[PDB]
This record gives C-alpha cells, structure tokens and sequence, in this order.
C-alpha cells in the first residue's frame, strides 16, 4: 500500500524528530537522506550545495551539531534516481530492521560498573524482553528474559531491577519515571 | 615465624629434590667404573636406571610447582566472599527504597560512622603496599587477600545498619553506591592480581591493568572518604577527624621516607599558601564562633583533611633540606599546629551540641590565638632559610589583587562610572606613571643580576618590585580618572596597557621562582632576559602609550601597536600546549566566537570612520575579545567531557582565526597610514575570512559539546527571577546590621573603639545604596524584557545564555560580597583581630558592583532610566566603599 | 633457573654417556664438572 | 695486582648500594647520619 506505508513513514519520521525511537549516526543519516528523497524528489549533485537548509527539519537537536550534512549529500549520492514509494519502502524496512522499533525506551543515568561515573543509557521493554542500549553506538548491550528477572523497585528518584540467583548483582539506575515503567512490567501479566 | 603446615606442605618438594641426588650419588661412581672400563653390558642397564631414577624425579618436581598455585586458592575466597557481600548490597537496595527493614535502635549512627571510617582507614594503608607487593611476593598476594576480604565482611554489616536508620532517602541509598563501587573496584583488583598473579615475565599490559585498578581503588578511597566524614560534620561528633590529626602525627613519626623527586624549593612554596589558608579559615571560625555555631561542622573538617595535605607535603621536606637541624626543626612545628587545632576541634564539636554556651567560645579564642602566634614560627624557620622564593609567593600573592585592583578599574570605565575627579587632566599624571617606570627598569635590570647570589639581595628586589608596581597602580588610577567619563575608551586603554604589564611582570617573578640563587645558562634565566625584554618593550610600550594619549594625530596608531604587540606574547603560550586548571563551558565560548560578528561592525566602521578615537574603541574591543577567547579556546578545550580530537581541531581554528585577525589588526594599521578607500573595502573582504575562521570555530563547538542540551535553562526565564529574588536578599543583608547590637559584652568584644561606629556607618550607607542599587538593577533588567534588547531568539540565545547566566551571579556574587561584607561588619564590632580581610571584604563588593553594572550594561545603555539609577546609587557604593577601605587600613593593625 | 639445568642436565644424562660410550675421557670428564655446576644452580633454587 | 683491585672496587661500590638501600629505610636518623659518611668514606678509602 502506498498509502499507509507512507502514513507509517510519516510517524516514524516524527518519532524520529522527536527522538522517541532512538537511531545510530549513519542510521541517521540515511533516513535523513531517505527524507531528502522523499520532500526533493530525486538528488541532483547541482542543486544540493553548502548552506542549502537547516537540519532542525531533518535531525534533532542532538543531531544538528554533528557537521554531517554533507555526508547526508553523501547519503543523497546514494539515493540517485530512487523513487518516492521505494524510498518509503526502503525507510519503513530499515526502521523495523532496528531493535528500536515499537519498543518503549526511557532515557536514564546508571553508574559505571567500578567506575564512579554517571553514564546515560536507554532502557528498551517488550511485552516478554527489555534491553540495554548504548548512548553513542545504540548498541543493545545486554537482553534480559521477563521469567528471568524476579522482582522491581521504584522511587521518585532512581528505579531498580532484581534478577535472583540468575544474573549476580542487581540493575540500578536514577528514573524518574520508572513508576510507569513498574507499570508497564505489571501490565504483563500475560504468563 | 615458621608454620608446620606450610612446612609439611612442602616436604614433598624436599622428597623429588633429596632422592635426586640419590639418584646422581650412584650415577657419577658408576660413571666413575666406566672412565676405567668403557665397554660392560650390564653397566648400560644400570646407567639408564640411573637416568631413568631422575628422568621420574624430574618430571614430578617440575609439575609440583605449577601445582603449588601461590596465592591462587586465597583469592578464590576472597571471590565468594566479595559475591557474598554484594548480594547484602542487592537485598539492602531493595528494603531501603522499600522502606521495610526495621533498623536497630539500640546501635547508633556516629558509633557506626566511627567503625566505618576506621574500616576503611586500615583498608587503604594497604592498598599501596600490595600494588608493590603484588609484582614483587606471589606468596604475598594470598596472604594480603586474606586481610582484604575479611574486612568488607562486617563493613557490609555496619553499612546497612547505618543506612537503615538513615532518615534521608537520597543519603540512604547513596552510601550503598560508594560501597558497591568499592567491592567492583576491590573485585577488578582481584581480577587483575590472579591474572597477573605477580609474574615478571608476564607482560606490561597487565602492570597498566593494575595500575588503572590503583586508581580504581584511590577513586574509592576520597568517595567513601569524603561522603562519612561530612555526614559526621553534620553532627558535632569529632572522632576519627581528631584521629586524623593523630594519624598525620604517627606519619611524621616514622621520619623521612625517601629522596624526594621534586626540589626543595618546589614544596616550601606549597607549604607556605596552605599554611596561610589554615590561618583565615580559623579566623573566619571566630566570626562565625558566636552568629552561627552551626555553620562551624565541615569548616575543621576542612581543616582536618588541608591538615593531611599539611603533613604530606612536609613529609619530604626534611630530607630535601640541606642540614638535618632545620629540617626537623620544621617537623615538630607541624605538630604544635596539629596538638593546638585538635582541642580547636574538639571544643567546637562540643559548642556544636552546645550553641547556647559562651565560655567554651572564650576558651576557643585563646587557642585560636595560640596557633596564630605558633603558625609565625613555622614560616620564620622558612625566612630563616635561604632556599625557598618565600617573597615571591607573597610577591604573586600581591599583585593578583593589583590585578584584582586594576579590575575594578577596567570596569569602571565600561560602566562609566569613572567621572573627572577635579581638575586632575592627563598632562598632570603622565610623569608619574613615567618616573615609577624609570625606577621599574632598574628595578628590572637587577632582577637578573640577582640571578646568582644571597636570599636577602632577591627578597629585597622582591619586595620592592611590588612596591614599585603599587605605587605605580595609584598614579594609574590618577591618570585613568583625569580623563574623564565623557571619553571611557581611552581609560580603557591606559589601564590596560599596565595591566598586561602586570601579567608581564607577574610571569617575570615566576621566571626567578625556578632560579633562586642559581646560574644563568639555563634558558630559563634566559628567559628571565627575554621576558624582561618583553617587560622592557612593554615599558617601553607604557612610554609609548603616555606618547599615544597626549597626541590625537597618532592616538591610535600608537595604541595599536601596544595591542598587537600583547597578542604575541598571548598567542606564544597559546600555541604552546598547556593544560589550564580552570573548566569553562562551551557555551562561553560561543558567546565570545559569536561577539567576533559585533565585533567586525565596530573594527572596520572605525578604519572607515578614520577617526583615532574609534581606533581605540575599537583596539579596547579587539583585546578584549581576543583575550578570553583564547583562554576559553584552551580551558574549554580540557573538558573531560570535549572528545580530544575535535579539541586541536578548535585550536587549530583558534589560531588562524587569531592569525586571520590579526592580518586584518596590521591592515588597519595601513587604514590608518593611508586613507585611501581601497584599503577600506579590502576589511570588508578580510572580515568574512575571519567570520570563514568563526564559523569553522562554530562548527568545532558544536562537535565538542559533551552536554546533552545546547544551553542547560530557558535564559530570560532564570534571570528574572533570582534578579528579584537577590533583591529582597539585600534588604535583608540591610537589616541584619541594624539588628547587630554593639558589643558591650566585653568577652565577644575584642576592639570597641569608636571607628567600629564609623565602620557601622559605611556598612550602612553600602547596605543602603545597594537596597536601592538592586531596585536600580530590578528596574534594569524589566525594562530589557519590556523594551528588548538583549533579544530572545533561540539562536542568539547561547550568545545571552551566558550572559542571562552572568546576570544570575553577578546579582548573586553582589547579594554574596554584601553577605561577606555584613559578615565582615559583624566582625568588626566583635573585632576581627585581621586588617587585610576588612580591606578584602571592601574591595570585592566594589569588584563585584561593577561586575553587575558590566553585566548590566552588555547589550544596553548607560543613559537608560532605570541605569543612570545605577550610576548614582552605583557610585554612592564605590564612595562609601572607599571610605570603608581607608577606614579598614587602620581596623585592627 | 629449573628450566635452565633441566636442559642441561637432560642433555648431560645423554652428553656423559655418549662419551663413555666411546671413551671419549677429557670429553666426558668436562661433561661432569659442567654436570656438578648445573646441579649446584639446581639445588641452590630449589632450597630457595 | 690489577684485576684483584677491580673485584674489590666493585664491592666497594656494593656497600655504597647497601648504605643507599640502609639509610633510605632506617627509622633512626643518627645512625642514616652515620650510614651517609659510611659510603663516603668508602669513597674516602678506595679513591685514595
């Protein structure tokens, strides 16, 4: 359909320029240039030049300060003579090739592991798995089953995660909402 | 001691090693027939028995000391020990976020702090020996795994008793933090010593693994450290901070150590700045002694660890000095300051529980007194020594707060507030600057001739090169206010012109802080030449700026050439690599690379202006911006959080910016010889090179920004509230002198004569005028959100954030100086015993009344209706502070 | 220090036979001495 | 004459280690006083 392939690109473009769904660098980039490819047409080498438009539109804020627009020109030379339907079908595919994809992520500071540094890192839940993700690479660093993980424990500041005899050591982190985190993991009651 | 099981545990090694020579007995006699009889058939048989009998001896003993494992069995306990505590850690994470363990009410909180503090006291006197014993005994890395596990074991027990009757929850749960990061740090330690397992033959990598895990460790000594003590400061319960002052006596009691790698001259001068931070930060405990008892917890504290710092870093001086009888005449002067500020602390822990007493406040006067008069002895010892730049340190000491006087002054043009005092004109003060710069060159020219030779020729050339410059800074401020408010650009640039004097000459004493009585091939002394050179075309320069005011034909053209020749000497630290200890955000840096863009309007409009003053104007401008930018391009740059990539990618763009400004400060250079509209236009070419250099400065500040957001507030948000929130702060700073009775208690009262009334009246008039001068400030910045001028666009705002931040402290650093400064006066009643820190007090709230007035006037007016209410109230402050400052000169000398 | 004589004493248990296999007596009889020197290194380690 | 003077020399230089390793950790200052011109009059001796 396209139609409501292009509807879930528009969402997804919007979770992106928001920052709900959470993207790797190039990953970035390429759908930066998949946006390009869909608001330009095709990419013409003439047209797109130095100082052409702000990256507000295409990139978050986090992402603006990158200097990389020209390596999305670069990602616009791997457009070429794409086609509008194909470049949706071509974001929509690479949006769910990612882990990030319809899984509720927090942003959240946790401690080094002998270092005693606050580090951000993102907290991904499924209904049956949730998962540690780099800040920098956005890199699942760690899967937990939810039959594995026993127990959990909120606070208006910091949320923790009980895992038993399964795992040595707890998981802790400073959230301020992990009240609706606890309640997402009570909302799978579904054994 | 020998131990028996250790003993039979090794008689096995003795049973293979015994019956090898048994086995070689019997091989060498029947080798011995066979030297007589080489050809008998049964002797090939016995001789293959005889190597066979060694062969077998052989290969058990070599397998049996790959099976002795030393240290390896040990540190396995240590294992399960470290997983059986951090499991107490996991279950005790859970019930205090819960709330639900019952604690102990019979165990109490500081009983426990006490054994916790002393757990680890013994933990980290041992960390150090084991990274030497770790490479050096494998046998020792067992044994000290066996003191090391036992520990964490019963500190576990004491944690989660204390954090159980612990009433804060973010202190609950952060003391578990520190001990988790403690036992991973302990367990990577043991990670690394197993590895290792103390082999030579294994390779550096593993030796960076534990060198990486000592300071893994040494990060979890000063996080526990610093986290219990001050908790206990909180109380008033001195214990194991007592101890401290004992556990810096013991170390000073084992003697000297070693051979110290630095000079004796490198460490007598640390010991002399924190010897007279010691000294102030009991006196400002006699302040604090009967207005706010509470305040005095961490404050010995403070005191106890710089105690620490104290005797660590008087630990190899006795050895670095050259005779014995001096040396250990220092040591035990340590611990007449350690034997006096012990029942300092103790006595105030005890007026901590006890605020309402007042005899325990005259008994700590004394001893306070005591220490003062003993703290004379250990620096006279230092002036009884030759070695040491003892002058020099006072001599830097000194003239920071010249500089700290000449930057009152270069805000007092800015703001405008410095007004023609009299007929006073620049042809009346030019000679006095002129004739102290004759005295300063010879002044100059003996600096290195007492390059080599006695302390007393140095400390006197010393003591009179600040001497010089002070009488040199008052005639500066003579000639700066003779010119006027009406033209503030060219005070600007007469104070300035001393002031990187200033600089020049504060790097000129540092130049013999490295050459003390020494000789002169080195290039540092001949630094000491070339820098003077630089100071004698800086004098020069300050001849030439006398030359430049006095005339308008080469007014500046001559100011000019005393601004690019400070660049250069800028610019050659600059690119120098130097790490600086100040952090400052990028944010900052932003603001002064966006500053270059207003700043290019002002610098070609003069060169096309051709008028001198503007040249100035714009000179005052360009050195201005120049100079903390290459100081925001090099602080900015060390950031832990700035990638060390893209930091010399921003040097390296700071430079050629610099460069490229350079070029374009020789260029109108040439506007100013030739008047030609030709070159005229070419600045307006050059100013976008510039801006290509700006903007590539820009783009090396986006990619260096470890902050997650671009600006951390809302800018216009913040800076209005704390701008009200500041002003009834003073008014309530204005109240507190009128509820201070005088002192006729003559215990608290130690002066009550009748300039403390005069004192009383100047703080008044200070508390007064800034009353209305926040009012005057309060109506500034309402009408820069009512008329907007400052801007409210996001991408101007990390150009005003800053400043938005700026309006925040000044504001603040204002309501902080009349804080001080009412602490001052109600010292002053009560008689401080101290004349510099009345002076200081009066200096630094005129220091930071300009600040706000600089602050205020950044993207405004200094004419506006709510600014020249700045102006008189701003200028009733400076003449009451003044008054205040001649009133300070004679309070307690 | 183990690893160095026994490579040299495993070789003398071949290097002072083979010459008396073929009477080779000033060859064997510096094999010894060399063999005696190797075994003092030996047991002074192994006693430490 | 020649080569025994170098083995005592180089001792000499052994006990001016030794009195380097002696003082660096003696608790008493008099006798590291003493352990100061014990090398030096080594030096002293075996110079002249």
């Amino acid at each position: 359909d396209p139609v409501q392939l292009n509807l879930l690109y528009v969402q997804a473009r919007d979770d992106i320029l928001n920052g709900s769904h959470p993207v790797s660098f190039d990953k970035a980039c390429e759908f930066a240039g998949f946006q390009c490819q869909i608001q330009f047409g095709p990419h013409n080498e003439q047209k797109h030049k130095a100082g052409f438009l702000d990256l507000k539109d295409f990139l978050p804020k986090e992402y603006v300060k990158q200097k990389g627009e020209r390596k999305i020109f670069q990602a616009h030379k791997n457009c070429g003579q794409m086609s509008e339907i194909e470049a949706k079908v071509r974001y929509v595919k690479l949006a769910r090739s990612l882990k990030t994809y319809g899984v509720s992520f927090f942003l959240v500071k946790e401690k080094m592991k002998g270092k005693n540094k606050l580090v951000p890192r993102l907290l991904g839940i499924t209904k049956e798995c949730v998962m540690r993700v780099d800040e920098k690479t956005k890199e699942v660093i760690q899967e937990w089953n939810l039959t594995n993980i026993k127990r959990w424990a909120a606070s208006p500041k910091s949320f923790t995660l009980d895992f038993g005899d399964y795992q040595d050591g707890y998981y802790s982190v400073q959230t301020t909402e992990g009240e609706q985190i606890a309640q997402l993991i009570a909302g799978y009651i579904d054994i | 001691q020998i131990s028996p099981e250790g003993r039979a545990a090794m008689e096995p090694i003795v049973i293979s090693a015994k019956t090898m020579l048994e086995s070689a007995g019997g091989l060498i006699q029947t080798a011995r027939a066979l030297a007589v009889n080489p050809r008998d058939p049964p002797s090939w048989s016995v001789l293959a028995g005889h190597s066979r009998t060694v062969s077998d001896s052989i290969k058990k003993l070599i397998t049996s000391m790959r099976d002795k494992a030393p240290g390896q069995l040990e540190c396995e306990t240590a294992i399960a020990a470290l997983n059986s505590c951090l499991r107490d850690l996991d279950q005790a994470s859970l019930a205090a976020v819960s709330q639900q363990l019952a604690p102990r009410e019979g165990i109490s909180q500081e009983a426990l702090h006490t054994q916790m503090l002393t757990a680890v006291q013994e933990i980290s006197h041992l960390i150090e020996p084991l990274a030497n014993a770790a490479r050096a005994e494998a046998s020792q890395l067992g044994h000290k795994v066996s003191q090391m596990a036992q520990y964490f074991e019963p500190l576990t027990l004491a944690a989660v008793g204390a954090a159980s009757k612990t009433l804060s929850h973010p202190q609950q749960m952060a003391l578990l933090d520190q001990t988790k990061t403690l036992a991973e740090s302990a367990l990577q330690l043991l990670y690394t010593a197993k590895e290792a397992g103390g082999n030579p033959k294994q390779a550096a990598h593993t030796q960076e693994a534990l060198e990486e895990a000592v300071q893994m460790m040494t990060e979890a000594v000063e996080d526990l450290t610093t986290t219990l003590n001050e908790a206990a400061s909180a109380a008033g319960v001195v214990g194991g901070m007592v101890d401290s002052i004992t556990q810096a006596i013991n170390q000073l009691d084992e003697g000297p150590m070693g051979e110290p790698e630095g000079s004796f001259v490198d460490y007598q001068t640390t010991m002399v700045r924190t010897a007279k931070a010691i000294a102030v930060t009991v006196q400002e405990m006699v302040t604090k002694s009967n207005t706010s008892p509470e305040e005095l917890g961490p404050l010995a504290n403070q005191l106890t660890s710089d105690y620490g710092r104290l005797a660590s870093e008087a630990k190899p001086a006795a050895v670095a000095a050259e005779n014995e009888e001096i040396g250990s005449h220092i040591k035990h002067r340590v611990q007449e300051l350690g034997h006096g500020c012990a029942a300092l602390v103790t006595k105030a822990g005890a007026l901590q529980c006890s605020p309402s007493d007042a005899y325990t406040k005259k008994e700590l006067i004394e001893c306070a007194r005591r220490v003062s008069e003993k703290v004379s002895h250990v620096l006279a010892a230092l002036q009884a020594g030759n070695r040491g730049t003892q002058a020099c340190i006072t001599a830097a000491s000194a003239v920071s707060g010249i500089i700290a006087d000449l930057d009152t002054t270069i805000m007092f043009a800015t703001a405008g507030t410095l007004n023609r005092e009299g007929t006073e004109t620049f042809a009346d003060h030019r000679e006095g600057i002129l004739k102290t710069a004759k005295v300063l060159v010879e002044d100059t020219k003996v600096l290195v001739q007492n390059a080599a030779g006695s302390q007393e020729k140095l400390a006197q050339a010393a003591q009179s090169s600040v001497a010089t410059i002070t009488r040199l800074a008052d005639v500066v401020k003579l000639g700066a206010a003779s010119l006027g408010a009406e033209d503030p650009e060219t005070q600007v640039v007469l104070i300035n012109a001393v002031k990187d004097v200033a600089k020049a000459l504060g790097d000129l004493i540092s130049a013999t802080k490295a050459a003390a009585g020494k000789v002169g091939d080195d290039p540092a002394v001949w630094q000491l030449k070339n820098s003077a050179k630089v100071m004698v075309t800086n004098v020069t320069s300050l001849l030439k700026t006398v030359k430049a005011v006095e005339d308008e034909a080469t007014k500046g053209t001559r100011a000019l050439e005393a601004t690019t020749e400070h660049i250069r000497q800028e610019l050659a630290v600059f690119c120098s690599p130097e790490p600086p200890a100040k952090t400052s955000t990028p944010e900052d840096f932003i603001r002064m690379t966006k500053g270059i863009t207003m700043a290019t309007a002002k610098a070609v409009a003069a060169g096309n202006s051709c008028r001198q003053e503007d040249v100035i104007a714009t000179a005052n401008l360009s050195r201005r911006a120049i100079a903390d930018m290459l100081r925001a391009c090099k602080e900015a740059a060390y950031h832990p959080e700035v990638a060390p990539d893209v930091r010399l990618r921003a040097l390296h763009y700071g430079r050629e910016c610099a460069n490229g400004y350079l070029e374009l400060l020789d260029h109108v250079l040439l506007t100013l010889q030739k008047p030609s509209p030709e070159l005229k236009q070419q600045l307006t070419g050059h100013s976008k090179r510039v801006a290509g250099s700006v903007t590539e400065l820009i783009q090396a500040a986006e990619a260096m920004k470890g902050t997650e957001w671009v600006d951390p507030e809302d800018p216009t948000v913040i800076a209005e509230n704390e701008l009200l929130g500041a002003a009834a702060a003073i008014e309530a700073a204005a109240k507190k002198l009128e509820q201070l009775k005088p002192r006729a208690k003559p215990k608290e009262a130690d002066e009550s004569l009748n300039f403390e009334e005069q004192i009383l009246e100047a703080a008044k008039s200070i508390a007064a005028a800034t009353s209305a001068l926040v009012k005057a400030a309060s109506a500034a910045q309402r009408e820069l959100v009512a008329q907007g001028k400052v801007g409210a666009i996001p991408a101007n705002a990390l150009d005003d954030g800053q400043w938005s931040q700026g309006l925040i402290s000044a504001a603040r650093m204002v309501a902080a100086a009349t804080n001080n400064l009412c602490e001052a006066a109600n010292a002053a009643v009560q008689g401080h015993a101290s004349q510099e820190k009345l002076i200081s007090s009066a200096k630094q709230v005129a220091a930071s009344t300009a600040q706000l007035l600089v602050a205020c006037k950044v993207k405004a007016d200094q004419d506006s209706e709510a600014m020249k209410r700045l102006q008189a109230a701003g200028n009733a402050v400076k003449r009451a502070s003044d008054n205040l400052v001649k009133a300070a000169q004679k309070a307690a000398a | 220090s183990v690893m160095e004589n026994s490579k040299v004493l495993g070789e003398a248990m071949t290097g002072i036979s083979q010459n008396a296999k073929n009477g080779n007596l000033p060859e064997f009889g510096d094999a010894i001495s060399t063999a005696s020197k190797a075994l003092c290194g030996f047991t002074e380690a192994a006693a430490q | 004459v020649l080569s025994a003077a170098t083995i005592v020399a180089k001792h000499t230089s052994a006990l001016c280690n030794s009195c380097r390793l002696a003082s660096a950790r003696t608790t008493n200052p008099t006798a590291k006083r003493q352990f100061v011109q014990s090398a030096k009059e080594v030096a002293n001796s075996t110079a002249n």
